[PDB]
């Protein structure tokens, strides 16, 4: 079986990341660490890499882009920014 | 009545280091029931405004009495956010009282909402990381946050003024990331009943912005709730505010967090599924969701829509008009497709929802036969993954009981 | 008493899926309370917790195949083997006791529980069984245990004793990991606690680190009254004597990283360290020990236990000479130079204490060329050096 | 600029140091590659077996492969509890 991106349980508890999207206003994320992954369906990267968050519902996994472009990732990988670029 | 406690508490802070030795015999605790009192029982413990000005004052005393430890720094950043709060909520409590009762209103003073906004702002910033959440834990933070959510509400209803909307916006993420994963914060804002009635409220306004912060909360509270917190959910209907909402909301991002909420409320008990089914053209657009694909996680809606109907699917078992409902708009049909889909949440769903619907009903289980579901429940029995393979070969054994032809 | 409403909770549990209902309605809280409830000698009677533990069995068997249902009926099957055996133990300390006539046939045999105990220490790992673990009142059971065998059997070298007494240990551990709840719940098992903290005097190296773990979780981010209990069963001055005696380099990493937390709750705490013969020499003789795994790990548990009992050993002489003797001051500007966050932010708050108030050291403080080593560390990116820093910086250009 | 020590005090852990006590070896499967630069620490790539030696740290565990040892995320490993 692949990376399992579900949560089939319920629709578990999260802080308020989608939240910060919701005004219009870009939330970033710095990677701390090369996310090597050769699935289209996720999105690869490099440490120090911002990565923009697009949906962040589930706790393991969250979508993101860069200039490149957008898959799957693991948010361990990466820390958020909350506040101004 | 015992202010003397209160009292007794700011000559003991008085002394400049011995307010150490009070954190450690355990005063914090002790001082925030005074601020706020959750621990009490409806029917069976927070002091005045002149012994909470006493309290606030030497909390103030302890956390500024340790050295500049990390703590330090942290905590007296955090509780000065607090102390503007607190004075803006006993503001529009002396404005509350002596405004709206009885009394002659002939007095010179209305608090301004401006002033609060970046203040709550640096709060729910600061409740993104764990370590401002812990000191933020320690002060009575979420109850402080919640007063005043609370106090707002019930001062402008429904306001749509932007400067009030950013406010509860700011305040209501601070209450969902403090509700994170804190088993004793959950159950603390769900005790706090009129804040409560407050939030539900909230799910009637046209910013869907505010909307999705709302639902954010009740998602966290209606998780692994313990067994008074599922029942106060229960009893402020937020279940019924909560589809009642997803029906008439256009962003799919608000639509995410509320059908999120929903799905985890869903399982709680039989009384909530039958809210759900009770609401007009909710059992329809649960099974619009079945085929609607997100512009961002793609799967997301579809997830969701398809666990809140896996969920109630037992109670619609029962009703014909509700099988009706699901028959004219395609169930059955796309449950099947649900079953070739890559996704463990989607396909478990599935065949738990044929699973309910298999049984107890000659109409349904005609179609099922005449759609060909046999070859594709057959194709699941053997599954990896056991809660598929039991629900498939449970709903096949519901179908193997009736065929017309062989 | 109350014997009756496990009559009446039994009751409820016995007709065809009524039990559904009854969790619906918060029973499993109520049913823990009376066969381990110390929510404060709220459980009940033998025969009313034989009741109970029945009705709970009733209740959890009455669900449908799921997962969460099936997590729930492994995990209480190991839970009722337990229970079972702990009431084993219970009716022999009653028959083997001071008055009692002992010439009548009941020992139970510790071989039998340790399979069921492995099982449940190995699945504490584990987050969802955690979680049931934790509603089906897991932790209480496990500790039960624990406090009922060291009682029968205090400090034995028998390998089938230590191995339960190791394993009950781990899961104890788990459980008490980031649960704020079950550290309260733990340390509110008076005897328990005493059992726990008195096994750090047993002779297996591999036992006494599986106490220290324990200790330490039960001393990171604790309630007040957690904080009290610790302090009242000494744990602290046990801790430290046993880490004096200490061999292993790994019992030693655990034992040292209990006490750095413990360290931090008050100067009753701080002093008890103190107090202790040697220990003082032993923490500066941590302060250049190199682990063999994790290098640093000892430097740093050391010089932050140091670092926090730095503030009481700055108004005793006698404890300055102690330090000054096993050649602590010159010890912590070596810590200065290091590439580690964690050692530099301890020799600056450690050396933040010893600067002020006495010339007898801040002369040689000077003497040994401090000033020249901390100018590099006010600048730095982290306040707790910066300050550390700076604050000492003032106390010698106080005294030139 | 990495740190594998956090300096706060003693923190919480599981007992993940004491199923190495008993003599007895556990090791953990590679979730992700670990893909560094630095000798101090211990790269690896995914489905890799890796013995952790020192779990003491929340963030950062000691580990060994036949090749050599370092530190290395604990997130980018699930370890096996059982017979291994």
């Amino acid at each position: 079986s692949s990376h399992h991106y579900s949560h089939p349980g319920g629709g578990g508890e999260q802080l308020a990341i989608n939240e910060l999207i919701s005004d219009g206003s870009v939330v970033c994320a710095e990677a701390l660490w090369d996310h090597v992954t050769m699935d289209d369906q996720e999105l690869g990267f490099k440490a120090g890499d911002v990565i923009e968050v697009m949906d962040a519902t589930n706790r393991e996994w969250w979508w993101g882009r860069v200039a490149d472009g957008e898959g799957w990732f693991p948010a361990s990988f990466v820390r958020l920014r909350v506040n101004q670029d | 009545d015992k202010d003397d406690m209160s009292r007794t508490l700011l000559a003991m802070s008085s002394s400049q280091d011995s307010c150490i030795s009070m954190r450690q015999s355990g005063c914090l605790p002790l001082l925030i029931q005074l601020l706020h009192g959750n621990d009490k029982d409806s029917v069976l413990s927070r002091g005045s405004k002149e012994a909470r000005a006493r309290a606030s004052a030497a909390l103030h005393n302890i956390i500024h009495s340790q050295p500049d430890d990390k703590r330090g720094r942290r905590e007296i950043r955090v509780l000065h956010l607090l102390e503007q709060i607190r004075a803006y909520c006993e503001t529009c409590w002396e404005w509350q009282e002596a405004h709206e009762p009885g009394m002659d209103q002939d007095k010179n003073p209305a608090p301004v909402e401006h002033q609060i906004c970046p203040a709550v702002c640096v709060l729910m910033k600061l409740s993104f990381d764990e370590e401002h959440r812990h000191a933020m834990n320690e002060l009575g933070g979420l109850q402080a946050i919640a007063e005043l959510l609370q106090v707002d509400c019930e001062m402008y209803g429904l306001t749509n003024d932007h400067y009030s909307i950013t406010l509860r916006r700011y305040a209501g993420m601070a209450l969902t990331n403090l509700t994170f994963g804190d088993v004793a914060n959950k159950a603390t804002l769900c005790s706090m009943k009129g804040c409560m009635r407050a939030l539900v409220a909230q799910l009637k306004s046209e910013s869907e912005d505010l909307q999705q912060v709302i639902a954010s909360v009740l998602r966290n509270l209606s998780w692994r709730a313990d067994v008074n917190s599922k029942k106060t959910l229960r009893e402020v209907g937020s279940v019924k505010a909560l589809m009642e909402c997803a029906l008439e909301v256009k962003k799919e991002s608000t639509l995410k967090s509320v059908l999120s909420a929903l799905w985890n409320l869903s399982a709680h008990c039989t009384e909530n599924k039958a809210d759900i089914c009770a609401v007009d053209g909710a059992l329809a657009f649960l099974v619009g969701t079945l085929t609607y694909r997100s512009q961002t996680n793609t799967l997301a809606i579809i997830e969701s829509g398809g666990g809140i109907l896996r969920n109630v699917s037992s109670l619609i078992a029962t009703n014909e008009d509700h099988r009706q409902i699901l028959r004219e708009n395609n169930c059955l049909q796309t449950l099947l497709q649900h079953l070739k889909s890559h996704s463990l949440t989607i396909v478990s769903n599935a065949c738990g929802t044929l699973w309910n619907l298999s049984a107890r009903n000659p109409k349904d289980q005609e179609a099922l036969w005449d759609m060909g579901a046999v070859s594709m429940l057959k194709n699941l029995i053997h599954s990896k993954h056991k809660m598929i393979a039991m629900g498939s070969a449970a709903a096949l054994r519901n179908l193997m009981a009736n065929r017309p032809a062989k």
